[PDB]
């Protein structure tokens, strides 16, 4: 689970510029081509605050970051980790609600000891 | 053909005997059950040589590393030479009529672009993707 | 026929004796009850060589692992035949009329493609997935 | 006839003696009110065993478990064979004229597709789900 | 007629005498002015046979436990065997001329199905809930 | 007449006197000005009987507990009657013309279904909802 | 030619010598079947010579860094000379009539630009992106 | 011509000698087949006058630094000329007929505007961005 999220991460947790090129309906664009659109748009030599000037038919899309709950996935990670290796789920730098404090604090680090 | 159309650049067209260019030129006129016997054959080379320079020109290259043209060279290069030769001929006929009877053809305008408008060039598009935009390319 | 135009690649075409390219021309013939019979052998031919390069190249390979030519080859290739035949010929006739009178057929223009244009490449369609982009992977 | 046309794959319609076949082409013969007696008995014969090999091979296997070929087996082959026949024909007439009078058939064009295009298709579709997509798979 | 349309089988059909089919061929040739007077006595057989066949097979079963054959099945089968004559006389005719006279009649096209093509599969319709989905199953 | 159409059941329509029947007939005759004349009395008694299990089969029960036969019975058997007749004529007559003059009639083409299709249907969808679904149901 | 017509600016054309101009004419003129030869030689040199200008003042520099004449820049030049001389005509000819017969052309009007509007200038505007926006610019 | 359209402005045009006119004039001929050859010198004086000064005035100056006028200002005056001419000879000819036949040419009505209104004004259009909008400017 945790190289799936570090997977995760690299390919989703980032956007990514996508230029499509040519009109819809339109004159077809070949990969000679695109490799000359590809040295305009280069996010290797691009800086923040560069812009752009285009004639219609070429668009600027982007992949936004698709969200998931990466740290959610962790704390359940985690939690069943400690649980097996029979340590409070503290150890594993991860809490929860309520077990911090009173008779639910109190077991838990009774069954510790 | 001995050397086969697809073979053939224009500058190898222009390097041909009379033989070879005129063999290909029979090869040609076989895509239509007329042969277009009342143009010149100086029509017929002329559209073969800029079907064959269109194929090098507008239809070579690559779409995320696949073939632009994706179907047989040859016949690609024949229906787009049989598609010049209609063009030349005032276009595709959709009724005619005369002394001995009259006949209209399923054909309905087409689309607005070059090879929609003729049966040669509806069947040269099948050849290279129907004219579609498949390519792709990363950044390393 | 003895040789099947199933079992036929072009290079196989061209190496056919003329009298068993003359059978498969003969079984093309019979997809018309006119047999288009004032087109030249030679029209016929290319038609029928052009059909087989076309299976080979356009309708050849898989999507989902399902072979993109579903339908029986034989058949197949005889329809895009005929199409081929049928476009060599002007189009597909919509209305005929002369001095022993007239008719007109339902056709409906057809859509914009090669296939749709014609009653043979109509049939031709329903072998090769109507063209349809069912193809998938997966990485690995 | 003795062996059913339902009874009958393409290999076994080859197989048939010229009583056997011409038995089945009798009883396709009697789809249409001119029996098409002008169109020669071996276009009939190419009709029905593409009418089999078209049935084994595009209208065969199932679909959610059910059998894609829903109808009775006979019938839908001889209107598939009857569609095939109408097709040699030229296509399904939609007006007729001459010395002797003249007659409009409702035929409406109708859809793109093969089987919609003349009214023995239109027929064979309802033994086929029209054509539709009902399949369905788990995963176990 | 002594047995009834509705009583017959495919099987039963081909097991009656001449003269049991013949009284069946005489009632739903009343289903036209014309009787269909110049289509021979075997194409009124196999439209009834094809009839009785597709009534077993097609409008046969249940939906969300009614019947789909929710009508009389006689006179079911006897449109569906009068759509059938007509479509084999070429198709409902829209318009009529000649020597005698003219007359257009008012069939509006229809839609695209096969039962919606003539007089008779529109009433035929109506017996089968007009080929509607009402089928319901719950699981237990 | 003497048993009035709605008194009558297919099974009593075949029990009735040639004379009972004939003065049912008469009264449908006295729904068109022509009188369909030069349609046997044979396809008058077909479209009678067929009316009459129609009406009994289709346009009989129960929805929202009011009747689906709301108008009055004898007149609803009656349009129901002619209307068969007159699809046993060909269809509605839109147009009519000869050697005496021309006439055109404003039917309109009317929409897709059997009763909608003539004059006299049009005239019967009133007595039956119009065909619309009023029924409802509880539970208890 | 022995100067090409894409080797030749509109300051050439005007150099040339009267035979060289001629040989470019004369491959022209091999665009139609008829040649266009009921127009003068004047004429023609003028659609040539505002070809070529046009060629580069209009169909010249770049987008996106390719080259926006990216076709075969003598058989575009060529194209849009028979464009010229076309609109020169008149235009394109929809339909013909005469003391030996009729026939019409299947154009289907085409859109509203100048390129579009006859068959030469479909051709040509494959050869430049079908005057397609490309272009992109960035800051540095 | 020795001065050039594109080097004369109205005032200039006011200016030169009758055989300077007549150049120019001669040159703005060649761009018909017919050259208007029935409308008077007068008529074509006005016609490139009008051009000349519509030109200065209306196709003039800049967009976004670019020039107004993009295309060969000679050519595009003289597009603009036989766009003038064409309309004092009345429209643009759809269709014409007589004694000697008959003929239609694809206009296919075309949009609104005065340019697009006949051939030679759909060539000029090029040549000014196509009337389009493409001005700006910054604050400093
Ligand atoms: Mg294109």
């Amino acid at each position: 689970n945790e190289a799936a999220i570090n997977q995760a991460i690299e390919l989703h947790g980032f956007p990514q510029r996508h230029v499509k090129v040519g009109k819809e309906d339109g004159a077809p664009v070949r990969d000679n081509d695109l490799r000359r659109v590809r040295t305009i748009f280069d996010p290797r030599t691009t800086d923040a605050n560069t812009a752009y000037f285009t004639g219609q038919d070429v668009d600027v899309e982007t992949l936004e970051a698709h969200n998931f709950d990466y740290s959610a996935i962790h704390e359940m990670d985690m939690r069943n980790l400690t649980t097996a290796l029979g340590l409070p789920l503290e150890a594993g730098n991860v809490g929860a609600d309520g077990l911090g404090s009173g008779k639910p604090a109190e077991l838990r680090f009774a069954l510790l000891k | 053909p001995d050397p086969s159309i697809d073979e053939v650049s224009k500058s190898d067209w222009d390097a041909l005997t009379t033989q070879e260019q005129d063999d290909i030129i029979s090869q040609v006129e076989n895509l239509s059950s007329t042969g277009w016997v009342n143009t010149s054959r100086e029509r017929k080379a002329e559209a073969i040589r800029s079907a064959i320079a269109e194929r090098d020109t507008l239809y070579s290259g690559n779409m995320s590393r696949l073939p632009t043209l994706d179907g047989d060279a040859e016949y690609f290069t024949l229906y787009l030479s049989a598609h010049k030769i209609q063009l030349f001929e005032g276009g595709e006929a959709q009724s005619e009529s005369g002394e001995g009877g009259s006949v209209s053809y399923s054909t309905g305008g087409g689309g607005e672009k070059d090879l929609q408008k003729t049966r040669y060039g509806r069947m040269a598009l099948e050849y290279v993707w129907e004219d579609n935009s498949i390519a792709a390319l990363r950044t390393y």
